């Protein structure tokens, strides 16, 4: 449930 | 030290060049410095934005990408605050116990870090963790390969595949050894690889204690309010 950490990690 | 040793060691210290500004430039993008809690906006931006850099020399750690999605997002969930801590040691200067990125502007004391809502329960340790780290002297080298062994912990929680992070941890830690017989002056590396892993239990520590100050902190909706999106989502709502 972590978007922000999802769209930096990609 | 083989072909691959070497290899793991120079990626690490270009990722960590590319990731760490110790002049502290973007800085003034942040809400600007300034209560006992004049400095939390100031300070969340800065965490905030390093929870990015870290995210950045995360990605570069050899075997990093070769895991899951899942796993990478709990990996710097739990080490993020830990990594902040450990690689501000190079700003970190003794002369007056300050963080020093350049200004005076981006000068950092006790008092300037008291000041964001958190206790000496966490401030004290937090000074008295860099001291020791200083008096290490450790190769630049050496605290690269900390901060990746910190990242990639097959002891953290949520960890799906810890095999497979325990086995970058091995590669990493096996590195870290070698460079430390290799490369690193005897009697300075008599159990420096020990001294160095304490540290890790340090920072475990140190975490944990600013979890308990941020979930309290963070309940309070005024202090919440101060705080970023990025810094809700890693250190919990
Ligand atoms: C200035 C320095 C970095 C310099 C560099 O990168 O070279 C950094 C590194 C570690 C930082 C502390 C970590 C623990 C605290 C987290 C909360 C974050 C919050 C969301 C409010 O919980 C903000 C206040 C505290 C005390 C931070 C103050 C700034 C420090 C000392």
């Amino acid at each position: 449930n972590h978007p922000m950490l999802m769209n930096l990690l990609k | 030290l083989s072909e691959e040793q070497q290899h793991i060691i120079a990626i690490l210290l270009d990722a960590h060049h590319k990731t760490y500004d110790p002049t502290y430039a973007d800085f003034r993008d942040f809400r600007p410095p300034v209560s006992p809690l004049s400095m939390l906006p100031h300070l969340a931006d800065l965490v905030s934005y390093s929870i990015q850099k870290v995210i950045g020399f995360a990605k570069m750690i050899p075997g990093f990408r070769d895991l899951t999605s899942d796993d990478q997002i709990v990996l710097l969930k739990s080490s993020a605050i830990e990594v902040i801590m450990l690689r501000s040691n190079q700003s970190f200067t003794m002369d007056d116990m300050s963080w020093d990125c350049g200004s005076q502007d981006y000068k950092y004391d006790v008092t300037d870090v008291s000041k964001a809502g958190h206790t000496l329960e966490l401030i004290e340790p937090l000074i008295k963790f860099q001291v020791g780290l200083k008096k290490l002297n450790l190769h630049e080298e050496e605290h690269v390969l900390l901060m990746a062994i910190c990242i990639v912990s097959p002891d953290r929680p949520g960890v799906q595949d810890a095999k497979l992070v325990e086995a970058i941890q091995d590669r990493l830690s096996n590195t870290l050894q070698t460079y430390i017989r290799c490369r690193h002056p005897p009697p300075g590396s008599h159990q420096l690889y020990a001294k160095m892993i304490q540290k890790l239990a340090d920072l475990r520590s140190l975490n944990e204690e600013h979890s308990k100050q941020y979930r309290s902190l963070s309940f309070q909706p005024e202090n919440s309010m101060k705080l970023t999106p990025l810094v809700l989502e890693v250190f919990g709502n």
